[PDB]
């Protein structure tokens, strides 16, 4: 019931499937999918992978879980969730994050562990998938593949400095000091036309305070691909990764990395006349995991 | 907010 | 009505729409209707492109006229005004689209699921409005009309997945038949469906071009679409939803890239062939626009006959030069016919199967394919065999440790001036699907080029290399090899022995891929060969470079009473009749030869134990022979393991030539014979 | 040498609830009043 618009994802069903996969994953399944059953271990394969990982996550206190998508392919009940994850990055990733938080708090509660749930529910957990299929290069990504998980490998040529990214504006009313904080949604900030107070109403009382806004890290990394396959007469191509938050300042120049993330496209403004955008979209990649 | 009926497709 | 007058024109779009619909429904010549079956395949999400064959339309017209029924000239109308008929065909198809028989199975493209969601939503809106108006209780045709007038559906432009393209008339069956040079594409041809024959120069990489940007108003829960048909557009900020427009409540829009419509975009910039340029002029280029599933079909250094609509575009040049409504033009590509079939596109269908059978069943494939290379050249049989082996190429091995072997041959044609060396390079250029003819010192002064320019369409810097990168998976016929400077020789060192180019100049730290077979032709030192000097001094090639060449023919010029009179007879006959003299064999035209070569390239033969023993013994004997005469008058160079590798490569190529997956002992014997007789003319 | 670009629209999801003061709701109420007012068990306004 209740699939989201423009997608094939149902929140309840996807959360159910992800919880099922978390509860009942054993590495022997991946061994079966790898046709490596002759290497099946009695110890590690028996033990529940992600439950244990969530445990050491709880004791250590980390907030990020790295998920192998081929493990999702291994589990029969979540084979469809794999394709749902490729085709719909952001929605399914948020679903996974909520499910991780739910599983953490549930596991604490069920065992009645002395560890307090104050930190757990306040924390924000992130899921970082990887090993999501093949590479296919960048010459072979058609525009229909916008906002999908892609796997890229190459050499990190150049790394820009840290670029602050606005998260909350801090407009201040000059007249009645009505300092409202505006969160950014879908990269848009909406100015109060007049003073949001009813008693005080002065449109010119607003003057954004740059310094008291809350920002977030953003680093652009120039990656030159080294695809496993190269078409005839194709010189190497450079793509612009865009990392966020903790991944900033992680990848140094000269590192040979394999990166997975969301293949995005953004209009580029023709600066000849302001607020006029070119019809050709620039393509870049948001980064979720770096190996 | 974006929730719609499931009869659209499968 | 006075401001915008009217003109009566012979075309009637309604009658032509009826003709289009009838043609789509009732064309059977190619059990069921061809285009109905194609539409069914499209509905099942198999085909994304509908190719409207104009020859089918012509045959439909001929059938209708032959039986006596009057059918208007649809083909002529399409050729005269192609752009409008694209939308006419698109709407006719959209009316006649069948329904899918295979639903979404969680593995379908996100575009397909979005289209299905939109279709179901607008159908639900239509039915709901019908139910409401029927329940109001104020014929179902009037009800349908009022509900379709009163509802805001997703337009049919946003519920089609297929792409529409026109195929021009074949010349043999029959304007679009006759290809035109860029020079002849005048201003009279705008809006027509023309065929431009030329060589593709500079193809940009695929980038998404937005067609219908889609927004969402969170307040009113609508989705507003803004069509874009310009190189530049202005984004929307205030809601255009009718209900949200009347409501005075503030609304804000947001871009939804997943909801917006995109088309794969590419620009190609075809030039003129050298033959088309009139005397004294230089070739000039013409932009090509590629949209939809036609992208990646055009590559630099391709001889093609692109058929497309010659649409104009608003001028973007200087206002001073603009005097009037000046417009810059382009050709929206519709059909691409490669003049030379690539080797990587080969497919063993019956069409190639019958001719391949015809070649092999007649037998003597090796001799026929060797003689068929430049039949006007006389008496140079061994070098022709070597060039054929160059065309076929050996097998490249990739050991699991990461070790890689070339699997490609390199032939050097040393020789006295006037022995038709440069002619064979041009013949190979005309046979090979890809190739570059570099020559001299000034020309192609940098075969390796560390060029990083800017792409005009996309601001991101692209890397450009010399002829070597353009000759990827091809033959880089190099002429006047000895006169080439030392820098290009050092680059060609790596290009021959490996298949990569390593660049560490200012701005570029990369490694280009050039798996190119080098074919060279250079004169010996001091012009002609001097038998006083040692052969290794006449060649003037350092042992590091000389080892790379698998076969290095000497092709010395020595007068003879018999051979020269035979050659004179051959050349004089060629000048008299523009044909190969003898009637013993008919030469294989480059199309058939290229097809057979592709078929042979498909095979990957493997060596044999006894074959391996024979090759090992031969290599040992050759090494001993080189050691013995290390300073004799005939020291053609000490043998190296590259000689063994070249023997293996030649044997594999010869095996490929017979269409065999198993290397034969006689093939190794013939390869040894060729390697030995490459220097036989020295005596 | 280009045609003017169109601007479509379509309702997709149920947004915020239509307020009573909303003009569309006023029009809907008026239309229902015209179509459903009954006097002497007669649709006076519809027939008029
Ligand atoms: N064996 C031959 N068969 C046909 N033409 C020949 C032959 N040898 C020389 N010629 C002619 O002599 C000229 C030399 O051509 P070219 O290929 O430029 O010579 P090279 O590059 O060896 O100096 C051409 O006109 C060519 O047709
Ligand atoms: F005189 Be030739 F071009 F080798
Ligand atoms: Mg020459
Ligand atoms: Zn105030
Ligand atoms: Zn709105």
């Amino acid at each position: 019931l209740r699939i989201i618009w423009g997608t094939n994802v149902s929140i309840q069903e996807c959360t159910t499937n992800f919880r099922n996969f978390l509860m009942s994953f054993k590495y022997k399944f991946r061994k079966i999918l790898d046709e490596r059953e002759e290497f099946i271990n009695n110890t590690t394969d028996e033990e529940l992978y992600y439950i244990k990982q969530l445990n050491e996550m709880r004791e250590l206190g980390t907030s990020n879980l790295n998920l192998d998508a081929r493990n999702l392919l291994a589990y029969k009940q979540t084979e469809d969730l794999y394709h749902q994850l490729l085709n719909y990055p952001q929605e399914v990733i948020s679903i996974m994050d909520q499910t991780i938080k739910d599983c953490m708090v549930s596991l604490i509660v069920d065992n009645n562990l002395d560890y307090d749930l104050d930190e757990i529910e306040t924390k924000f957990y992130k899921v970082r998938p990887y090993n999501v299929g093949s590479c296919k290069g960048m010459r072979e990504l058609n525009p229909n593949d916008i906002d999908k998980l892609i796997n890229l490998k190459g050499l990190v040529l150049r790394s820009t400095p840290v670029i602050p990214d606005m998260k909350v504006a801090f407009f201040k009313c000059n007249v009645c000091d009505h300092t409202m904080a505006v969160e950014i949604d879908r990269g848009v900030i909406q100015e109060p036309a007049r003073c949001e107070r009813i008693d005080c109403n002065e449109p010119n009382s607003m003057s954004l305070i740059h310094n008291r806004c809350s920002f977030a890290d953003k680093q652009v990394i120039k990656l030159q691909e080294t695809p496993d396959f190269v078409p005839d007469g194709q010189t190497p191509h450079s793509i612009s990764l865009c990392v966020y938050d903790e991944l900033v300042d992680s990848c140094r120049a000269g590192d040979r990395i394999e990166v997975t993330g969301t293949f995005r496209s953004i209009p580029i403004r023709a600066n000849s006349r302001q607020r006029v955008l070119k019809s050709l979209y620039k393509t870049y990649v948001d980064v979720v995991h770096v190996k | 907010r974006l929730m719609v009926d499931r009869k659209l497709g499968v | 009505s006075a401001a915008l007058p009217s003109i009566q024109l012979p075309v009637d779009y309604n009658n032509l729409f009826n003709e289009i619909t009838d043609f789509l429904v009732t064309f059977k010549q190619d059990k069921g209707p061809k285009y109905m079956a194609m539409l069914q395949k499209v509905a099942n999400r198999e085909l994304n492109s509908v190719i409207i064959d104009l020859d089918d339309i012509l045959q439909y017209q001929n059938e209708k006229f032959l039986q006596g029924t009057q059918a208007d000239d649809l083909v002529s109308a399409i050729q005269q005004n192609a752009n409008h008929f694209t939308e006419l065909f698109c709407r006719a198809i959209d009316n006649n689209m069948p329904l899918p028989t295979k639903e979404i199975d969680y593995k379908d493209d996100v575009l397909d699921v979005i289209l299905n969601q939109r279709r179901l939503r607008n159908e639900r809106m239509l039915s709901d409005r019908t139910n409401e108006i029927r329940s109001e209780n104020l014929m179902n045709d009037a009800l349908r009309e009022v509900v379709e007038d009163e509802t805001e559906l997703f337009p049919p432009n946003l519920t089609r997945r297929y792409f529409l393209y026109f195929k021009p008339l074949s010349q043999n069956c029959a304007i679009s038949s006759k290809p035109l040079s860029v020079r002849q594409i005048k201003g009279d041809f705008l809006g027509q469906l023309i065929t431009v024959r030329g060589i593709i120069t500079r193809v940009s990489d695929v980038k998404p071009a937005v067609e219908v940007i889609a927004y969402t108003c969170d307040q009113c829960g609508y989705e507003v679409f803004q069509e874009v048909n310009s190189r530049t557009f202005t984004p929307l900020s205030e809601c255009t939803s009718e209900e949200c427009s009347q409501n005075q409540t503030k609304g804000q829009l947001f871009m939804s890239t997943r909801a917006s419509k995109f088309s794969a975009f590419q620009e190609c910039k075809i030039q003129e062939l050298s033959q088309q340029v009139p005397v004294g002029h230089i070739p000039r280029s013409l932009n090509i626009h590629v949209n939809g599933t036609l992208v990646r079909s055009l590559s630099p250094g391709d001889i093609v006959d692109v058929t497309g609509i010659f649409l104009p575009a608003p001028y973007t040049g200087f206002k001073a030069l603009k005097a009037g409504l000046l417009t810059e033009t382009y050709l929206e590509a519709q059909f691409v016919r490669q003049h030379k079939k690539k080797f990587a596109s080969f497919s063993l269908t019956s069409d190639v199967e019958e001719r391949v059978m015809e070649l092999i069943t007649s037998g003597d494939v090796y001799n026929r394919l060797a003689k068929s290379i430049a039949p006007e050249i006389y008496g140079n049989l061994d070098v022709k065999k070597a060039l054929l082996l160059l065309l076929v190429g050996g097998v490249d091995k990739r050991v699991g440790d990461g070790m890689k072997i070339r699997g490609d041959i390199n032939v050097c044609l040393m020789g006295d001036p006037g022995v038709a060396k440069s002619q064979l390079l041009k013949a190979i250029c005309k046979i090979s699907p890809r190739g570059v003819y570099t020559t001299g010192k000034g020309s192609s002064g940098v075969g390796l080029t560390a060029a990083v320019m800017k792409d005009p369409v996309t601001d991101e810097m692209i890397l450009e290399g010399g002829a070597l990168v353009l000759a990827d998976n091809g033959i880089c016929c190099i002429d006047e090899f000895d006169k080439m400077d030392e820098s290009d020789r050092t680059a060609i060192h790596e290009v021959m022995e490996q298949q990569t180019i390593s660049i560490s100049k200012a701005g570029i730290n990369t490694t280009l891929n050039a798996r190119t077979s080098i074919l060279a032709a250079a004169n010996p030192l001091y012009g002609r060969y001097n038998p006083r000097l040692s052969p290794l001094d006449n060649i003037n090639l350092p042992a590091a470079l000389l080892s790379r060449f698998d076969i290095l023919f000497l092709m010395l010029d020595i007068p003879s009473r018999d051979d020269d009179e035979k050659l004179a007879e051959h050349v004089t006959y060629v000048h008299m009749h523009n044909k190969q003299p003898d009637l013993d064999f008919t030469p294989v035209e480059p199309s058939k030869m290229r097809e057979y070569i592709a078929y042979a390239k498909t095979k990957r033969p493997v060596m044999s134990e006894a074959v391996n023993d024979y090759v090992v013994q031969a290599y040992i004997r050759l090494r001993q022979d080189s050691k013995r005469e290390m300073d004799s008058k005939f020291s053609f160079g000490q043998a190296t393991p590259r000689t063994l590798l070249g023997i293996i490569r030649l044997s594999q190529a010869l095996a490929k030539l017979r269409l065999a997956d198993m290397v034969d002992i006689d093939d190794v014997e013939e390869a040894l014979r060729l390697v030995r007789v490459s220097k036989e003319s020295l005596y | 040498s280009f045609d003017r670009p169109e601007i479509y629209s379509a309702p997709v999801l149920q947004g915020e609830s239509p307020n009573d003061d909303d003009n569309t709701e006023i029009i809907k109420s008026f239309k229902n009043f015209i179509l459903e007012f009954r006097l002497d068990s007669q649709f006076i306004y519809r027939d008029q």
